[PDB]
């Protein structure tokens, strides 16, 4: 069978602007399944905070009543979101409640920023070995993605077709508010050339950067 | 409203060990076994494990057994393996309309050791004419934990240091680091020698290069 | 109306 959910809207807003993000759902009736909306701020705990029933009736975490409004149609729930600060930075998920009153299918999760800042593509750089360096039969090349407000890039290498010795590590956040990450590949020398391909959905920019072994 | 309270906040163990977290509730949850367990790795969503105390979720290992009743709950991992690093979460539900998280603890599982490879990458010469400049030192799959020292011309840095690790891996446990150093292009030209020191236990690795040969 | 169709 084919029972999902997915969340969208998460996107940066200055402090004060309202925002509404969506769940979709597949293969299941909001009329015969309860929905709750969730939260995780980076690196901080799970948080309910709230839950709209079959009948349409919400239900809301202590501090979250009033700010945050629960609807749904035959297909969407949504969470209507005002007063956001700083502090509502976080991960959003949309789950399905199950008859043990626990939450049984769960959405990938969407990201709210909320920043001063402005949407800001990375800039990308090469990273290569030092010119005069010996060389191997391999060689490890990469891509530092500096400077971009929100999350998240993708990174790819070549278009995806290239996954065997990828490794990306998680972005930092910058005492500025920016990110930064870099990903790395371990290619045979040998190889034909290695291009990282890095996406910025915020600001709709791709950057290609084919990396020379130096 | 109910709160849920987990201890340890973090707990390490061998692989084939066993690990064990606990859950009180501030009240009785609902028909006294309404209690569940979550998994959460880094970026993706929960994912429940238990259901009403003690049932198994599918596509959830025996290893994995859920016990306790009223306001005290049990997880047990009996025989972890390095796919079990992760946040677990337990939940609550009650005769009100509240569905409380834990705090959540982290399980970091120990592996066999594995001594770090060290890559360190100058800076590109369109990043060095950005005014700012970011060396990139990667430590690629190792275990147990290391430690990141900067040297320029042989002085240690006490600023613009930014690591960044992976996740444990899912098959062996172990981890990759990235470690940047962040100066002006000022500073960058006006040394010449620039170190990342990576130590495991009383074992260093340095990639060091000088400016001018890149 | 809590609940649904899974466990
Ligand atoms: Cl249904």
């Amino acid at each position: 069978g084919d029972q999902s959910l997915e969340e969208s809207g998460g996107r940066l807003v200055t402090p004060g602007t309202p925002l509404t993000l969506t769940c979709t759902v597949s293969g299941f009736s909001l009329n015969n399944n309860a929905m709750g909306w969730f939260r995780q701020a980076p690196g901080e705990g799970l948080e309910w905070i709230g839950a709209i029933y079959t009948d349409g009736s919400t239900y809301y975490a202590s501090w979250a009543k009033g700010r945050f409004t629960i609807s749904k149609t035959s297909t969407t729930i949504d969470l209507k979101m005002t007063s956001l600060t700083t502090e509502d930075t976080a991960t959003y998920f949309c789950a399905r409640h199950g008859y043990t009153y626990s939450f049984n299918l769960w959405g990938p999760g969407t990201l709210v920023t909320v920043s001063s800042g402005q949407p800001k593509a990375p800039s990308v750089f090469p990273l290569a070995p030092c010119c005069g360096d010996t060389p191997s039969s391999t060689v490890t090349l990469g891509c530092l993605v500096k400077g971009y407000l929100p999350e998240p890039v993708t990174v790819t290498w070549n278009s995806g077709t290239l996954t065997n010795g990828v490794r990306t590590f998680p972005s930092v956040r910058q005492s500025s508010g920016l990110y930064s990450l870099s990903s790395v590949v371990s290619v045979t020398s040998s190889s034909q050339p290695v291009t990282c391909n890095v996406a910025h959905p915020a600001t709709n920019t791709k950057v290609d950067k084919t990396v020379a072994p130096s | 409203d109910p709160v849920m309270t987990q201890t340890p906040p973090s707990v390490s163990a061998a692989v084939g060990g066993t690990v064990t977290i606990s859950c009180q509730s501030s009240q009785s949850v609902y028909n006294n076994d309404n209690l569940a367990w979550y998994q959460q790795k880094p970026g993706q969503p929960p994912k429940r494990l238990i259901y009403g105390a003690s049932t198994l979720d599918s596509g959830v290992p025996s290893r994995f057994k859920g016990s306790g009743s009223g306001t005290q709950f049990t997880l047990t991992i009996s025989g972890v393996e390095c796919d079990d690093a992760a946040t677990y979460y337990c939940q609550g539900a009650y005769n009100v309309d509240i569905y409380p998280f834990g705090g959540g603890t982290e399980v970091v599982v120990k592996g066999d050791p594995v001594a770090p490879t060290v890559l360190i990458f100058p800076p590109s010469a369109d990043l060095v004419a950005t005014g700012t400049v970011t060396i990139v030192c990667v430590a690629n799959k190792y275990f147990p934990d290391v430690t990141v020292t900067w040297e320029v011309d042989g002085t240690t840095q006490t600023t613009g240091i930014e690591n960044s690790k992976t996740p444990q891996n899912s098959a062996d446990c172990t981890y990759n680091l990235s470690s940047t150093l962040t100066l002006t292009s000022t500073q960058y030209n006006s040394h010449k020698e620039y170190t990342c020191k990576v130590t495991q236990g009383t074992t260093s690795v340095v990639q060091s290069f000088n400016r001018g040969d890149c | 109306g809590k609940g649904g169709t899974y466990p």
